[PDB]
């Protein structure tokens, strides 16, 4: 009955370490454990341990008994029932197949025999284990196209291209334009590198009433990129319209 | 484990119905100033026979756990019985059966006045 | 900023000794549902 | 079995904010001082040698020291403590000459 | 993994469908509890069922489980077009953790059909000034998710440069994949047309930009 | 019932974490003063 | 029906038996001048555990009705069963057994004290 979040999605060079946070709110942080799940695609979904914030005891697995370490954060009162926590996890000696999402998870009971049950989930931070380096994305403004002739519609947006590594969020309008947006997945090149595509379908009446802008955020390399997506087009099938 | 008086406000309802005696033990207890303690020790005992009373016309007289023949309602907070005696609060639980208190003590001596008269039927 | 001492009202001396401390009832009639019936 | 039945418990941990009529206690070497009842100890209860104390884990409730009433009543009690010990005491009329 | 699913398993709309859940002594199922959580990928997933037979809270009564001394189930009666996802069980205690299964994706069965929404877009002149050129294909609204996709030069199929991604599930219950082509900036000036075909069903659909206008 | 917050940093105001119960306060002397308090409970750690 | 606080005071004493329960509800009900109450709501629980031990030491304890083992004397106003329940109310029957009252009194905790004795026997 609360929320979950996490830390940014970072990249890590095998060896090294990482340290992946996940802050509460809306209940009582110290009535119930945090499993941690991870998901990479050559080992499918793979429980790690859970640790209880009220007596710091710990679960580990003993795939993960020997280079994972959990920590909790003291709680912060809030009100009489709610309050504020914090809760960290920290894997050692990074490996390929660690490449995948990573997940926290408030337990389901405080007493009985499915106590430390996942319940509540976060959202995932996703931990890219490769060698290569950060790369900042290209970010090319889609032409519009004509999607009716007949119903006045269309569909513009914006080509995020080579980038790496994985998210890549993209908006419109500062959060305002959220409506017909289609962002698809990204493809992994012969080089390594993703790039997706974002397009959002409006009418061709909306030209000097509103203004297009696509907002692409690739946190990894400390860059925003904001377009402006141009609203005359070249398709021949739209121009019937104008 | 004897917690203590109110040793088990934070435990969950099943925790807590362990104390129900120890919480219970401690609710009686056994010129001017000196009157303090007089009206006060005075409104300590009306607490006492305004709950006792209840109890008493209620299918418990006995004390500390009872049972009733009123079926709950599902409109008062629908949990489970792993929702609320394995993850709430006996503070917590009040809280929201607050507003269905004085709906919820009617029908206890009132399904109760008929299981009496009933009762003197089959003698 | 400036601070200068004052008083005068002296329900400010007890809160100093009194701020720990609050007073409640206890309500020992709760009811709760489970699986019983007489 | 499936269907729910209401339930009575007697002694619950449940308390709400309220107020009431507050004593004094004040220990028994207290009571030795003597010296004509100083200030306020007299039939007021001595202080049992037992000082109890528990604590409620996982608890947290919420204060506040600026709107408590054992200030108004700890401050009116010394207020009428005062006046009780000057009622029988020898009263100064004729000195305003 | 030691604990093993039914590898897939269908139904249709209005109906039941079951899901098997087993594997050695070791984990399942004598002592051992289960649970039921509905998982799409990329998303988070949600608690359906735990302790073998009891739902989560707020889990509609469309869900129950049962388990065996060898197995445990969980039938969804009341099919959803929401419910074509990914669902995994565990085998835990109060004590130990989870271990998860293999997974089962179920296919809801007796749906309507849905003809993809194609769009081709051309290399913006932004990226002819660098000098690239990438062609945008990207498929939408289709079910099932199984579409193919071959890219063709002037009428003649290509066999380099082309990358299609895998069809993913949308918000309204349908799939979407992307397809692209990497192209030399001479090579756009050199053919007349390019297309991309996305073959559904045997009914390939197509759509072609032309750089000579 | 009187409960005593009994955390070391505490504006007397909101939330405490560490609440225990108690029949009676400590002992408190009722020192009339002005400007400088007398004979008080010190507090704990920092200076509150 | 509910008639209130001694509804069916004119209602036959079978009529009144329904309302037991609320009569008995508000029999307890939870500087001078502020004494006017003190000494009178001190006077309103002496008569409430006075009424209780009599309730305690017969074989009632628990509350609202209660039988006894003492056979009734014919001399108390021989009546018959519909002569009394259905056509007679409990001020005008408690008129012709005031005489009575404190005779029947106390037979009911002897004999009382009788079957505890013989209870502890049989154990
Ligand atoms: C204030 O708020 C707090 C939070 O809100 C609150 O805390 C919560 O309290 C509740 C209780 O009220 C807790 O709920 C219970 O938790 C119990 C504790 O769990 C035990 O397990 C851990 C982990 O054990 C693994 O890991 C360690 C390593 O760290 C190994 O040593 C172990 O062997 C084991 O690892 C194995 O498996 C791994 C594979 O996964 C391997 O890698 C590994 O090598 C091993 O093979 C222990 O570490 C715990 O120890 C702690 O507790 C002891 C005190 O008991 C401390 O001394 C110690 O220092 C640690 O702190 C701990 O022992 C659960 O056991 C419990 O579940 C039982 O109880 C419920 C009812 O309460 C039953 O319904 C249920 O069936 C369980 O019953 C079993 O256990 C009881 C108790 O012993 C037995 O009597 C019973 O018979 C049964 O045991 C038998 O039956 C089983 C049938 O399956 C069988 O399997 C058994 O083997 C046996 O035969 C319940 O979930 C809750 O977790 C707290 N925390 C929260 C909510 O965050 C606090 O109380 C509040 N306070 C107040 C005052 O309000
Ligand atoms: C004045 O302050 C001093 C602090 O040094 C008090 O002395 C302490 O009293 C407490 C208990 O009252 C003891 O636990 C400490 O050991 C004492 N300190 C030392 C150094 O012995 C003294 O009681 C205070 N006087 C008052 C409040 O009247
Ligand atoms: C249960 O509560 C509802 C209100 O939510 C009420 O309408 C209904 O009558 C109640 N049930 C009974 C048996 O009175
Ligand atoms: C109790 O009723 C009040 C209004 O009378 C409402 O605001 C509150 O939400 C109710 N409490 C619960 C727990 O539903
Ligand atoms: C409540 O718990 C029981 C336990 O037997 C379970 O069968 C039932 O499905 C649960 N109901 C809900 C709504 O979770
Ligand atoms: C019944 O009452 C008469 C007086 O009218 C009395 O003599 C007699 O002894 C009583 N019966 C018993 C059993 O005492
Ligand atoms: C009760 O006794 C008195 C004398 O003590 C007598 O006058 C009166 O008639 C008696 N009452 C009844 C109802 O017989």
């Amino acid at each position: 009955q609360g929320q979950l979040v996490q830390s940014g999605a970072e990249l890590k060079k095998p060896g090294a370490s990482v340290k992946i946070s996940c802050k509460t709110s809306g209940y009582r942080f110290n009535f119930y454990h945090i499993n941690w799940i991870r998901q990479t695609a050559g080992r499918g979904p793979e429980w790690m341990g859970w640790i209880s914030p009220y007596s710091g005891d710990k679960n580990l697995a003993p795939a993960f008994q020997d280079r994972v370490i959990m920590t909790t954060d003291t709680e912060v009162p809030v009100t009489s029932f709610t309050s504020t926590g914090a809760a960290y996890m920290e894997i050692r000696n990074l490996k390929f197949d660690d490449t995948g999402t990573y997940f926290c998870a408030k337990g389901l009971l405080r007493d009985g025999s499915s106590t430390w049950l996942p319940y509540l989930w976060g959202q995932g931070t996703l931990l890219t284990v490769s060698s290569a380096s950060t790369k900042g994305p290209s970010v090319f403004p889609l032409a519009p196209s004509s999607k009716s002739t007949s119903g006045g519609t269309a569909a513009l947006g914006c080509l995020v291209k080579d980038y790496f590594p994985e998210p890549v969020t993209v908006s419109w309008n500062s959060g305002a334009l959220t409506s017909g947006v289609h962002t698809f997945p990204a493809v992994l090149q012969s080089s390594g590198l993703y790039s997706l595509s974002s397009v959002v379908t409006v009418p061709s009446s909306s030209l000097g009433t509103q203004t297009y802008i696509c907002n692409v955020n690739h946190k990894p390399s400390n860059t925003k990129v904001d377009k402006r997506v141009e609203p005359k087009s070249c398709d021949k099938g739209l121009e019937v319209l104008f | 484990v004897f917690l203590g008086f109110l040793g088990a406000a934070g435990s969950t309802m099943g925790a807590a119905s362990m104390t129900l005696t120890v919480q219970a033990r401690n609710l009686l207890s056994g010129t001017v100033w000196g009157i303090k303690q007089l009206q006060a020790r005075v409104l300590a005992v009306e607490r006492y026979l305004r709950d006792q009373q209840l109890l008493g016309i209620w299918g418990c007289s006995g004390k500390l756990i009872c049972c009733t023949n009123v079926p709950w309602n599902s409109s008062w907070s629908n949990r489970n019985l792993s929702e609320i005696w394995d993850n709430m609060t006996w503070l917590q639980w009040d809280k929201e059966i607050s507003n269905y208190t004085q709906i919820i003590y009617g029908l206890l001596e009132e399904s109760q006045n008929q299981q009496e008269k009933n009762e003197q039927d089959l003698l | 900023e400036t601070f200068r001492p004052g008083g005068g009202d002296m329900r400010d001396n007890w809160r100093s000794e009194l701020y720990k401390y609050k007073v409640v009832k206890i309500e020992p009639l709760g009811v709760a549902p489970t699986r019983c019936k007489r | 079995a499936e269907n729910l039945w209401v339930t009575v418990y007697y002694g619950v941990p449940v308390w709400k904010d309220a107020e009431t009529t507050l004593f004094c206690a004040s220990d028994a070497k207290a009571y030795e001082t003597e010296k004509h009842n100083v200030w306020a100890t007299h039939a007021c209860v001595p202080t049992d040698p037992n000082p109890q104390e528990i604590h409620l884990e996982n608890v947290t409730e919420e204060f506040n020291m600026w709107k408590n009433n054992m200030v108004e009543q700890m401050h009116t009690d010394i207020i009428s403590l005062w006046d009780q010990s000057l009622k029988p005491c020898v009263k100064l009329t004729p000195l305003c000459v | 993994s030691v604990l093993t699913q039914s590898a897939s398993v269908s139904g249709s709309l209005g109906q039941s469908v079951t899901i098997s859940c087993t594997g050695p002594n070791s984990v399942c199922c004598s002592h051992k509890s289960i649970s039921w959580y509905q998982w799409p990928p990329g998303r988070a997933p949600t608690l359906i069922i735990y302790e073998d037979n009891e739902r989560a809270p707020g889990i509609s009564p469309r869900f129950s489980g049962y388990k065996s001394y060898w197995s445990a189930y969980l039938t969804i009666s009341d099919l959803r077009p929401e419910d074509e996802t990914t669902y995994y069980c565990c085998s835990y205690t109060h004590n130990s953790g989870c271990v998860f299964g293999t997974g089962t994706k179920v296919s809801v069965l007796g749906q309507s059909k849905a003809n993809p929404s194609v769009t081709l877009f051309p290399p913006s002149s932004e990226e002819l000034q660098a000098n690239k050129a990438t062609l945008v294909c990207l498929i939408s609204d289709f079910y099932p998710g199984a579409v193919t996709v071959a890219w063709k030069a002037d009428s003649s199929p290509v066999k380099a440069g082309v990358e299609t991604t895998t069809p993913s599930k949308q918000s309204n219950n349908k799939y979407a994949a992307s397809s692209y082509l990497s192209l030399t900036p001479e090579q756009w000036k050199s053919h007349r047309s390019y297309s991309c075909q996305v073959t559904h069903e045997g009914s390939t659909v197509e759509k072609t930009v032309a750089p000579t206008e | 019932a009187i409960l005593k917050c009994k955390d070391k940093k505490f504006n007397g105001t909101g939330p405490c974490p560490s609440v225990s119960t108690v029949q009676c306060t400590h002992g408190i002397k009722p020192v009339v003063s002005t400007q400088l308090l007398l004979n008080g409970s010190l507090a704990e750690e920092e200076v509150m």
